[PDB]
């Protein structure tokens, strides 16, 4: 009951450049469904040599 | 200085920073639609038929 509310406050730090969250971090919350979906977790990637692309986050208004 | 043992704790309060309120606005802010192309003003026949 906290992990959706942590994946939002780590995108609301990445799009606003706060608390040394890098702009290229992947906040990935693979949810718990109770079905054979992907393995659930909250996986934060910060390493180089990935691929990344810009969008507009509509709730804040920033890239 | 014996440091004897005690009973079992009933509950465990977890203190944590609150959710980020008033960060997202209640309406959404989309990128505006790129406009459809206009017929430009001041278009006239510049080619006259010869002779």
């Amino acid at each position: 009951d906290l992990a959706p509310g942590i994946a939002d406050s780590l995108r609301h730090f990445k799009v606003l450049r706060e608390k040394r969250i890098p702009p290229w971090m992947e906040v990935v919350l693979i949810p718990m469904t109770g079905k054979p979906s992907l393995y659930p977790g909250l996986f934060l990637f910060t390493t180089p040599c990935r691929l990344v692309r810009p969008v507009q986050n509509l709730a804040l208004g920033k890239e | 200085g014996g440091l004897t043992c005690a009973s079992a704790p009933q509950g465990t309060l977890r203190i944590l920073e609150g959710p980020q309120q008033s960060l997202s606005g209640s309406p959404l802010q989309p990128i505006p639609a790129s406009p459809p192309p206009q017929i430009p003003p001041g278009l006239r026949p510049r080619f006259c038929a010869f002779g």
